[PDB]
């Protein structure tokens, strides 16, 4: 259990200073560093700490103390580019291993600028036997809840940068094999922002 | 590429006492490159289980080496430090003084 | 005890 | 003269076998470090190489073992694989100067009952609503990627045959069709949004890939389905005009 | 008093005999505790004080991974001097290393230090505000630019004060009853006739612990420092050090001359005089 941090998701608005913590617990560590991995992909170093104290670097500022036996990542002005797993990784003075906390999941919560809430049915490009239901606009206070009913699936919220437009967007999607299954109703075990838009 | 030849010190552990028990040693310093041969030799000839520091250096870089073994001296017995180094052109002897 | 990353020239 | 690298990319295997897994060290460096990164966790050190011995070695059961040639590469070698050995593989290189290591991409290794659980990605592409283009002068394509395993896809969109990012957003976390079971497949979720008047081009054009890490040519095969190789599969839309 | 925690690495080439000869050693204050000698059988580091014994495998373990470090990076260094310098396969060459710590009465940081020498001659040294590289000619500027990219200072900084200090504490308290203690010199003189006219006048300190001393002459009050033989302190052997002053003196004129003995084990300085 040598290096502790916790899982998250940690939520951060958009902008905003979000803040990383991690504990360890052998006193000869020495050398201390901190690891962004995004989603599907492998660990990338963006900080080393050597001495006690603060360390400035960009939007990053790490903080150690190897008193309190802790170290901090504080990342100032928060992208959705930020949006990763951060894993603090600890050498101490008795040889050249990493070890490494589990990670804490940050997700930088986007701002939406006018919401507008909404369901649409999307129709296979192939053949229209088949149908998707996107739920797209809702504000990022907003969760989605995944579908009790085994055989009608839910992704969770998902947020798209229109760059050109400068405009952002959150939207999940809803589907299923079975005849009785609406658009009208398949978000209904997550809680409606009231009236959200369904045309049919 | 320096090149400094050996000191060299002969000298008992305790005070001499004929017929009493002591240690022989050899304190060989101030030498460079660290390549070298010591024996202590008793009235000319080679004392055997000789045993000596482990390698280490003074603050200009030169190197030091205690060489010592049991004794029991004589007031007819000559004891010496024998040495040889590169910087050498013949292996250097030091006979030993009980008052040095 | 001894220092680990040494480093080389 | 560059970066570190690790092969195979992604290996499926079964129970007790064995497997290879090979690194090269980024150009300046001289030590690899191997870790394993089981999912949600952080990697946990198992070796460290240096001048072609072992210099340090972690907690892992005699099962892992592995080396490193004279060109400073190496190899991971675990035999007796369990189901548990599933995980990202991670090189990671340093010199004797910094000692920093930084890592590679990896090799995803996944360890599955039989190799019949395997099953590329059936993949659509969903058309805008006409309902959302009027509201909001945008469009929502979905792609979807079904029925899958191992859960390793790589999904990108492509528009008029190159690749866009902007618009996009892929599930971070593929869903497991089937909960209860250990061996479900998977589904992943895509969106591509563009302006209606891009989207109402008839000459505008969409492809929806999905690069699936499947069975190698080493594999035997004796199933009346398509070998679930290796292999990328897609589905396109064009724009419509009103 | 103060005290120090030293290592100190030695490396010398030998082409055509294979790997080079390789000797590291460790010291608190003057008391060596540790050692490495890379042509003995056990490929470890080995213990050379009794209080060191009591540390477990998994400080030999990291003691031993390290040391065998320090001692490829020597091998390296070896190579890598060659080139600069450009100088033949054949001859042979030394690197030397030696960092450590000291502390004051208070057992906090002092000061720290990392010296390296290729062939005798100093190449790059640590500064005292351990922050930057002082370096002797063009290949040693090269190293220190190297070095400065590769925030090398920084790592061994936090070594120094830190790590390096914490040891030495936890070594001076198990340790307590040989590094703690401190033994004064018994002392002695001796007086020899050189034929007529003069006789030789030596000053001895035996049996002292540590190595620090100064031992002068004077001459009714005056301080002889042209005049007098002094010897290397020396070790005895046994943990404790010895030391000789002589002088020449005209005879019967030997009650002006008066030796002058200063120790940390002393209460007070000690004065002597030719006793017949």
């Amino acid at each position: 259990k040598e290096v502790e941090q916790n899982s998250g998701p940690l939520s951060v608005p958009e902008g905003a200073i979000a803040s990383l913590n991690c504990t360890y617990s052998d006193r000869g560590s020495q050398s201390f560093f901190w690891y962004r991995q995004y989603s599907g992909k492998s660990p990338e170093l963006i900080m080393f700490i050597y001495s006690n104290g603060d360390k400035e670097d960009g939007r990053f500022t790490a903080q150690l103390n190897k008193a309190s036996q802790y170290i901090s990542l504080l990342i100032r002005d928060s992208k959705l580019s930020d949006s990763a797993t951060y894993l603090c990784a600890v050498r101490t003075n008795s040889g050249y291993a990493l070890n490494f906390g589990k990670g804490t999941s940050l997700l930088v919560t986007p701002h939406i600028q006018k919401p507008d809430p909404a369901v649409y049915q999307l129709r296979d490009s192939k053949s229209s036997d088949k149908s998707v239901c996107l739920f797209t606009d809702f504000d990022s206070q907003t969760n989605v809840s995944q579908s009790k009913d085994s055989d009608v699936y839910i992704t969770d919220k998902c947020v798209l940068d229109m760059r050109s437009m400068d405009f952002k967007s959150n939207s999940a999607v809803a589907w299923s094999n079975k005849s009785d299954f609406a658009c009208a109703n398949a978000f209904n075990n997550s809680i409606i922002p009231e009236d959200t838009f369904f045309p049919s | 590429m320096i090149q400094r030849t050996p000191k060299i010190q002969v000298y008992s552990r305790h005070p001499a006492e004929n017929g009493k028990s002591n240690f022989l040693n050899c304190y060989v310093s101030g030498f460079h490159p660290s390549d070298i041969e010591v024996d202590l030799l008793k009235n000319g000839e080679r004392i055997e289980k000789v045993e000596h520091s482990d390698l280490s250096f003074s603050k200009d870089w030169s190197f030091y080496l205690l060489y010592y073994t049991e004794f029991t001296p004589t007031e007819k017995d000559e004891y010496a430090c024998r040495v040889n180094h590169v910087t050498l052109s013949q292996p250097k002897i030091v006979k030993w003084d009980r008052d040095m | 005890s001894l220092f680990n990353t040494i480093a080389v020239l | 003269d560059a970066g570190v690298t690790q092969s195979p990319t992604h290996l499926i295997k079964t129970r007790g076998q064995q497997v290879t897994l090979r690194c090269s060290p980024k150009q300046g460096h001289d030590t690899v470090s191997w870790y394993q990164q089981a999912l949600g966790q952080g990697p946990q050190f198992i070796f460290q190489y240096y001048e072609e011995e072992e210099r340090q070695r972690g907690n892992f059961p005699d099962r892992f073992s592995g080396h490193q040639f004279p060109n400073y590469s190496s190899e991971l070698n675990v035999n007796a694989l369990l189901l548990g050995d599933s995980a990202l593989y991670l090189c990671a290189s340093s010199d004797t100067v910094s000692y920093e290591q930084y890592f590679g991409p990896g090799t995803r290794l996944t360890v599955t009952e039989d190799l019949k659980n395997v099953f590329p990605p059936e993949v659509a592409v969903f058309e805008p609503s006409e309902a959302e283009i009027s509201h909001t002068q945008k469009a929502t394509l979905v792609c979807l990627a079904t029925g899958f395993y191992p859960d390793h896809v790589e999904l990108s969109w492509w528009v008029n045959g190159k690749e866009v990012h902007s618009g996009v957003c892929t599930d971070p976390q593929p869903l497991k069709e089937q909960p209860a079971l250990n061996d479900s497949r998977y589904a992943l979720s895509s969106r591509l949004r563009v302006s209606a008047t891009f989207w109402q081009d008839p000459r505008n054009h969409f492809r929806c890939q999905v690069q699936f890490y499947g069975l190698s040519e080493n594999d035997e095969w004796t199933q009346d389905r398509a070998k679930p190789v290796t292999q990328i599969v897609s589905a396109e839309a064009w724009g419509r005009a009103d | 008093g103060s005290h120090s925690m030293r290592y100190f690495f030695t490396s010398v080439s030998r082409p055509g005999r294979g790997e080079p000869r390789f000797i590291a050693v460790g010291y608190v204050d003057d008391t060596q505790f540790v050692r490495f000698d890379s042509d003995a059988a056990s490929q470890r580091m080995e213990p050379r004080a009794p209080w060191i014994e009591q540390e477990g495998p998994e400080y030999w373990d990291g003691e031993t991974r390290k040391v065998k470090a320090h001692s490829q990076t020597h091998r390296v260094d070896l190579g890598t001097l060659r080139g600069y310098y450009n100088q033949s396969e054949a001859g042979s060459h030394t690197v030397q290393r030696m960092y450590g710590c000291d502390v004051g009465s208070d057992w906090r940081f002092l000061r720290g230090y990392h010296q390296y020498a290729y062939d005798g001659k100093d190449y790059i040294a640590l500064k005292e505000d351990l922050r930057s590289w002082t370096a002797a000619d063009m290949a040693a500027q090269t190293t220190k630019h190297k070095w400065e990219a590769a925030h090398v200072a920084e790592q061994l900084r936090a070594y120094l004060e830190g790590t390096c200090v914490e040891w030495l504490r936890r070594y001076l308290e198990n340790g307590k009853e040989t590094l703690q203690r401190t033994d004064a010199p018994k002392t002695h003189m001796t007086h020899h006739a050189v034929s007529d006219h003069e006789a030789t006048l030596r000053c001895w300190a035996l049996s002292f612990y540590p190595a620090e001393i100064t031992l002068t002459w004077q001459r009714d009050g005056e301080d002889q420092t042209q005049d007098t033989e002094l010897v290397e302190t020396r070790p005895a052997g046994d943990g404790t050090f010895q030391k000789w002053a002589a002088v020449v003196v005209p005879s019967g004129q030997e009650q002006r001359y008066t030796c002058h003995v200063q120790h940390e084990g002393l209460p007070k300085p000690l004065t002597l005089r030719w006793e017949p």
